[PDB]
RNA sequence: AGAGUGUAGCUUAAACAAAGCACCCAACUUACACUUAGGAGAUUCAAUUGACGCUCUGA
């Protein structure tokens, strides 16, 4: 006995009357890639997502905190081009990274960081270890 | 004493751990995410960061490699994260990038090995 | 016949017997930290040149088949048969052969010296 | 499961391969040439630029070189030189596809090159093996 | 044009190969790279059915 | 609806030189030859030459240069064939000696009862004949002399069409083998040229829809 | 002269930013391919609205 499929099956985009036009994978991190984007898809089939996920409801997490401030996005980029083509016109830096010497200030890494994104990380951490769920529900 | 999820012998990652790295070099930037066997980020880094591409020549060097690791080991053991798991290929493990890539995670204080599981 | 034919060897992909003498092994003078450097610069200019020639190849060549294509269906619309005329082949522009340039043209007046020529090969 | 929709899921032999005019035939291509380093540089400039435009290329093999001498008979004086062949072959080309391909061929051919194009025959893979005289 | 004739030597082992002339019947003139330092080689001609031409060039 | 159809040639001559090098190009070239040299192999021209200096060294407590010698000497003797020619380019523009670097192709002088154009050669159709049909017609017609221009293609390369009562011509490609300037004196000023004085020279947009179509190279 | 359009070649990507893919040089490979180590790229100007570029439609 048969039965029709409920969801579009997989492979099926693919045409297989014309087979040697087609491009393969040529790469095995490209299999892996193309792989771990298809598990992170849903699918009808059951699946390991649906047995072993925490279930997140699928509405919004309500959060009325500090929004983000206004940066005009126009200058910003433009600084930022003007500091990288800054850096890439400088001398040593070449050298520095052909030969694989060069460093960076951590202080520095870690301050601008916590200035610029470092709170989406912290709340990472914090949905991560637990804290939202078990203060706020 | 947490239980991993021991088995998936046959496909290549192993699920056995409790906190894994993953490394993910393209042709324009590079970046590690240390997350759980649950597939969720406990934390990140990327060359796609201002902060962090500002100070450095090229995001895709073995310097670029390297840094984001001290970078990251930083970020480990600032979170707790001691100890640690990471799935390389053959010729992944091999590249000299990855390599000085553990060896200064190394140095910041966090070993690629995750301790055996305990139950008696 | 139900033999496996052999394959003639190729002497491009064997080093002669006379070629793994130690005696012939030179001295190797170590390269300057400038002229490496000169070597690496000069290698990443040659790479950004050679991908700007295959850019311009690429847009020299999609705007010819473009070209192409528009006059193919002009063709098409035009005369419903001699477009199929001209998408059919034909055997005498298969067989072509040609030569290389030269690094001087042809002299008008020039005859070389008396000799001949033996070629010698191996199975 | 047979009966169920997720049947036939994991099956992929049917994805991997199972072992008139716009049709052209197996075509060779031969370049000679007294440089073998040339010959191989603009085989392989070849072959990628056939990988780019997506075209199919069976294989690429080298014919037996050869050596010849000359000698002027002025006074007795000698010389030698030496002679390198490759050879590829395409399919799949399409009628006026192939006019801009050998016409960039034909536009990108360096100096010391003699390339020729003509169809796949068992004379050309005959060619290769040794010529038993026993047969 | 020609752009992909300046290249590396695609093999290991190779011996000296000095660039050097070589001309045709013609006189064209096309570089080679060869054994010593030559400057420069040349072909020469044999052979025409023509037999009163063949002893004319011979008396010339 | 009065149309009319034509077919028409362009064949493109190939250099025999090739082209001069960029300062870059050259200045690679000279770092692969170092490079080259750095690691190739010995020869039996620095076999011998190696061995017969120890050889001296040692006949001095008890050739090779000879040659190089002489075959600079011959190569100072022998001359080379000429690249540029300053007074052809100019007064024998109708001519292959100007410019061997660089690919060719000619223009014919054309003039219409509408309006005088310096444009390519092309003829008319008829029912009973191919669009190449017309393209061989057409060099036979203009030949006039001992060259023979060989096809590569049989689809069509251009259209161009124009209005006074319409007409539209096709263009296909050619090669060109042979080629001579007898008969010198001509009613139509066939001249060899290269792209960047013939987009000099005339005038049309449908010409400049072939000035982008033709290859610069 | 009028209509449409407009992120590097592609992508209805756009906060924490210009991301991913495509591509190029070198090495191994007969070559390709994989792989390693390196290389360049952009949302035309003023506030989604206008004005600089593109195609089409007429002479």
């Amino acid at each position: 006995r048969r039965t029709p499929p409920l969801g579009p099956m997989p492979n099926s985009d693919i045409d297989l009357s014309n087979l040697e036009r087609l491009e393969k994978y040529r790469s095995f991190d490209r299999y892996r890639r193309r792989a771990e984007q298809e598990a992170q898809a849903p699918h009808w089939w059951r699946t390991y997502r649906e047995y072993f996920g925490e279930k997140t409801d699928p509405k919004e997490k309500i959060d009325i905190g500090l929004p983000p401030p206004k940066v005009s996005r126009t200058q910003q980029l433009l600084e930022r081009k003007q500091a990288i083509q800054e850096l890439r016109a400088n001398v040593e830096e070449e050298r520095a990274a052909r030969l694989r010497t060069a460093s960076v200030p951590l202080d520095a890494v870690r301050a601008e960081w916590e200035r610029t994104c470092g709170p989406y990380h912290k709340q990472r951490l914090a949905e991560y270890y637990g804290l939202y769920r078990d203060l706020f529900h | 004493v947490a239980r991993k999820e021991r088995g998936w012998r046959t496909v290549f990652p192993s699920r056995e751990f409790w906190h894994r790295l993953r490394v993910i070099r393209t042709q324009h930037h590079v970046e590690a995410l240390v997350e759980h066997q649950n597939g969720k980020v406990v934390v990140s880094a990327s060359t796609r960061e201002w902060a962090i591409k500002k100070h450095l020549y090229s995001t895709r060097n073995v310097v670029a490699c390297e840094s984001i690791g001290r970078v990251l080991a930083q970020r480990c053991l600032e979170a707790g994260i001691n100890f640690m798991v990471y799935q390389p290929t053959p010729w992944e493990a091999a590249s000299d990038s990855m390599k000085r890539l553990q060896s200064a995670m190394t140095e910041g204080g966090v070993v690629l090995r995750e301790p055996q599981r305990i139950y008696e | 016949e139900k033999a496996t034919q052999e394959l003639i060897p190729i002497e491009d992909f064997i080093t002669p017997l006379k070629f793994l003498d130690k005696a012939r092994e030179r001295p190797q003078v170590e390269l300057t930290f400038e002229e490496t450097e000169r070597r690496a610069l000069l290698l990443k200019k040659w790479s950004l040149y050679k991908q700007q020639e295959r850019k311009m190849e690429r847009d020299t060549i999609r705007a010819m088949l473009e070209a192409q294509q528009e006059a193919l269906e002009e063709l098409q619309l035009e005369s419903p048969k001699l477009h199929a005329e001209a998408i059919k082949r034909d055997p005498n522009l298969f067989p072509f052969e040609k030569e290389g340039p030269h690094y001087t043209p042809p002299i008008p007046n020039y005859q070389p010296p008396e000799g001949r020529y033996n070629d010698i090969t191996k199975v | 499961y047979k009966t169920k929709p997720t049947h036939g899921i994991g099956k992929y032999k049917h994805l991997i391969k199972a072992e008139t005019d716009y049709e052209y035939g197996v075509l060779n291509i031969h370049l000679t040439a007294y440089d073998m380093t040339l010959a191989e540089s603009y085989a392989q400039y070849v072959h990628n630029l056939c990988n780019s435009l997506s075209i199919k290329v069976e294989e690429s093999y080298a014919m037996p070189t050869k050596t010849i001498e000359v000698l002027q008979l002025q006074m007795l004086l000698d010389s030698v030189l030496t002679t390198h062949e490759r050879v590829v072959q395409i399919s799949g080309l399409s009628a006026t596809f192939a006019e801009i391909f050998l016409e960039i061929i034909q536009s990108s051919l360096p100096e010391g090159v003699r390339l020729s194009v003509k169809e796949h025959t068992e004379e050309d893979f005959k060619g290769r093996f040794k010529a038993r005289p026993e047969l | 044009s020609s752009r992909a004739s300046l290249t590396r030597v695609h093999r290991q082992a190779y011996a000296r190969l000095y660039p050097v002339l070589l001309v045709k019947q013609d006189g064209s003139t096309i570089h080679i790279r060869y054994r010593e330092p030559r400057r420069m080689l040349a072909m020469p001609i044999d052979l025409d059915t023509s037999p009163e031409e063949r002893r004319a060039r011979l008396r010339k | 609806s009065p149309w009319r159809l034509l077919g028409a040639l362009c064949l493109q001559r190939p250099p025999v030189v090739s082209k001069p090098l960029t300062p870059l190009q050259e200045e690679m070239a000279s770092l692969l030859q170092q490079i080259e040299i750095e690691r190739s192999l010995y020869s039996d021209h620095e076999l011998r030459a190696l061995d017969e200096n120890q050889r001296l060294a040692k006949k001095k407590a008890d050739l090779a240069q000879d040659l190089e010698d002489m075959w600079e000497q011959k190569f100072l003797q022998f001359k080379l064939g000429a690249r540029i020619t300053e007074a052809d380019e100019k007064n024998d523009r109708t001519s292959l000696n100007r410019k061997l670097d660089r690919n060719l192709v000619l223009l014919v002088r054309e003039k219409f009862g509408d309006q005088d154009v310096w444009i390519l050669p092309q003829a008319e159709w008829q029912p009973g004949e191919t669009l190449r049909g017309t393209a061989e017609r057409t060099l036979a017609t203009l030949s006039e002399n001992n060259m023979e221009a060989k096809f590569l293609g049989n689809a069509p390369c251009g259209h161009y069409t124009f209005k006074f009562l319409g007409a539209k011509v096709f263009f296909f490609k050619a090669l060109l083998l042979t080629g001579d300037f007898s008969q010198a004196g001509n009613k139509g000023h066939h001249v060899w040229v290269t792209k960047d004085e013939l987009g000099d020279y005339l005038k049309p947009k449908y010409l400049a829809q072939v000035r982008r179509f033709v290859s610069d190279l």
